[PDB]
RNA sequence: ACAAUGGAUUCUGGUAUGUUCUAGCGCUUGUACUAAGUCUCAUGUACUAACAUCGAUUGC
């Protein structure tokens, strides 16, 4: 049951290292981006542009 | 101007001087930056955010006492 | 002198190209 | 093929094998049958980085004087590594701190007023493109010299000049192939710097020795005023043995190349055994400062050994005026201590000699493993059990006697 | 043979510009014949 | 009665690569207590060499 869970985990997943590296790659960006906005509303709500 | 390799540092008595301060203070600042940068995340996981929110109290304090010293 | 023994040339032959009579065939 | 190359003998000069400091090719085994590259042109080394080049652009090592014609990198890294932690220039203060160490134990016969060691510029020691004095030499009564003759010459005829002074000068090269005669070397280098205005010699009528990095050769070539020639080449031979910054040049070449030399109830038998304890030489006891310092204090010690057949004591003295001039000096504590060890055997009669002699701490026994090897019968073994020592110290009469 | 002697003298001096390229020199005089035919218990190749 | 003699050296070699590092304002709204640096040796760990490892004989 043990290799039938890993196999199943090795068939479901097709995307490889730069794929996935591009994936999270572009999940930190987002992030990045979603802080900075966050960062600046706060600001203005205290005024500051 | 360099002070790298001087601590933040938590100590306060060991620098007499303000304008040596001044620079020391940035030194904080720009932690307080990246940190409260790495605050909010699209996954927003506790222990990060939790870790995160103990600096920003340890921080506040400092500046409690930068305030005390004036 | 070259007298129809040696080389061609000492270049691809990994030699010298030095040849010498022998002292052995004279008679 | 051994006798088609020319003997054995004949094949080794080709070779770093007297870099080694091993006397002989005999039982001698490398160690791993494959060998890697690194260590294949390290041994032959004199005979690819030779002199006797087609072309090649003519570099120096940035800290040696080690010259490469052209770029063979696998070499490169060998002798950085062999020759790293500035070694070419603590060799060259070696023997420099070394001949001053032997002028003045006989600086009556030589009546000398002082003899000083120079201000010695840093990237001297590796300039073969001119040189200075080392070791200056100042004399009372006003010293004939001889004509400037190699260091084995027979005869000397010394109405030629008299002075007042004499200097000396360390020079270090590392032999090729092709040149290693450092009887020539000298003669070349004496003949060349005494002539050339740029080259600063306080006085003329010095002499200069070379050593041979490469196959540990010592040469001297100037003019002797009397006693030196037999003087220094009795203390060249223990200089060229007992150095330990040529041991760590030895040292190094042995694991570059990777070639080892082969070949408790026993304790109070009839066997003659020697106990050393080193504890006792070396002891610094703190000072304190006004603020805040370490104080440059040690107090004098004393080299301990035991006989259990004999069931005695002997003890050498070692005052801290010694001490004064170096760096790393317990370091060189155990090379002192081999000395008095292999005096303390070379003074008593052989069958009188021990066997073996065993210490306490291994820290030392490597030079002692050096300067005793005069004879063949002696074995050194370390202290299977440790043993603490120093009851002489804390015994009050052999304490009394040493401070 | 004529043939199969200018062979092993071409073999032979591949497998020493084969050391030779090891090192960055294929230069004679820094290779004798004792870097190449000397027994590999005095350090050599030990090359018949 | 044989005089015959080729070579040769440089460059392209696992952290590469990638990102951020606003101090010096652009007008309006909004008196919370004492660990230095360099060099050398030893040991421990991690990474790394796109390194290497079997050549031969026996007393029931």
């Amino acid at each position: 049951k043990e290799m039938l869970a890993e196999a199943r985990a090795r068939l479901l997943n097709t995307q490889g290292k730069k794929a996935t590296r591009k994936i999270r790659e572009r999940m930190l960006e987002e992030s990045k981006r979603i802080a900075e906005l966050q960062k600046r509303r706060e600001l203005k709500q205290a005024g500051i542009n | 101007k360099d002070y790298s390799r001087y601590q933040r540092p938590r100590n306060v008595s060991k620098v007499k001087s303000i304008k040596e301060a001044n620079e020391w203070k940035r030194q904080v600042s720009k932690e307080i930056k990246q940190k409260s940068t790495r605050i909010y995340d699209p996954s927003l996981n506790e222990m990060q955010i939790a870790e995160l929110n103990d600096e920003l109290n340890n921080l506040f304090k400092e500046w409690k006492r930068w305030q005390w010293h004036i | 002198s070259y007298n129809g023994i040696g080389l061609k040339s000492a270049k691809g032959s990994s030699t010298s190209g030095h040849v010498q009579r022998s002292l052995a065939s004279n008679n | 093929v051994i006798q088609a190359l020319g003997g054995i003998e004949t094949i080794l000069e080709h070779t770093l094998f007297k870099g080694t400091g091993f006397n002989s090719w005999e039982g001698l085994f490398w160690e791993k049958s494959q060998i890697p590259n690194r260590r294949f042109t390290l041994w032959w080394s004199p005979t690819i980085n030779r002199a006797n080049v087609y072309v090649g652009f003519l570099v120096q090592l940035d800290l040696t004087g080690i010259f490469l014609h052209g770029k063979i990198p696998t070499l490169k890294i060998s002798l950085i590594q062999i020759f790293r932690a500035h070694l070419w220039q603590k060799i060259h203060e070696s023997i420099v701190f070394d001949i001053c160490q032997i002028l003045d134990g006989e600086l009556d016969v030589l009546q000398i007023e002082s003899v000083t060691k120079e201000t010695v510029h840093p990237r001297k020691s590796y300039k073969m493109n001119s040189s200075a004095a080392d070791i200056t030499m100042e004399s009372v009564h006003e010293w004939e010299v001889s004509k400037p003759s190699l260091l084995h010459e027979t005869n000397d005829s010394f109405k030629g000049l008299i002075t007042n002074k004499m200097w000396f000068d360390v020079q270090l090269r590392y032999g090729d192939y092709d040149s290693h005669d450092i009887s020539r070397y000298v003669r070349a280098k004496f003949l060349d710097y005494t002539t050339d205005n740029v080259s600063m010699y306080p006085s003329p009528t010095g002499v200069m020795i070379g050593i041979d990095l490469a196959y540990n050769m010592y040469d001297a070539y100037g003019n002797w005023f009397n006693g030196l020639k037999p003087l220094i080449q009795n203390s060249m031979r223990t200089i060229m043995k007992a150095n330990p910054a040529l041991y760590v040049l030895r040292e190094r070449i042995r694991k570059g190349l990777q070639i080892y030399q082969s070949s408790y109830a026993e304790l109070f038998n009839n066997d003659i055994k020697l106990f050393v304890d080193d504890t006792n030489v070396y002891r610094v006891t703190v000072h304190k400062t006004f603020e805040g310092n370490v104080a440059t204090k040690a107090i004098n010690g004393c080299i301990f050994t035991l006989n259990p057949k004999t069931g005695h004591l002997f003890l050498k003295i070692i005052h801290t005026s010694v001490w004064a001039g170096q760096k790393r000096l317990s370091q060189l504590a155990k090379w002192k201590t081999a000395e008095e060890v292999s005096a303390l055997v070379r003074s008593l009669p052989k069958e009188e000699q021990p066997k073996q002699i065993i210490v306490t701490r291994k820290a030392m026994l490597d030079p002692l493993e050096v300067h005793m090897l005069d004879f063949p019968n002696i074995a050194i073994r370390p202290t299977e059990l440790r043993l603490p020592f120093s009851a002489a110290m804390s015994i009050d009469k052999l304490s009394d006697v040493v401070m | 043979t004529e043939p199969l002697l200018d062979i092993l003298v071409k073999g032979e001096t591949r497998i020493q510009n084969r050391v030779k390229l090891g090192l960055n020199s294929k230069m004679p005089t820094r290779f004798p014949p004792a870097v190449f035919y000397t027994p590999k218990e005095l350090g050599g190749l030990g090359m018949i």
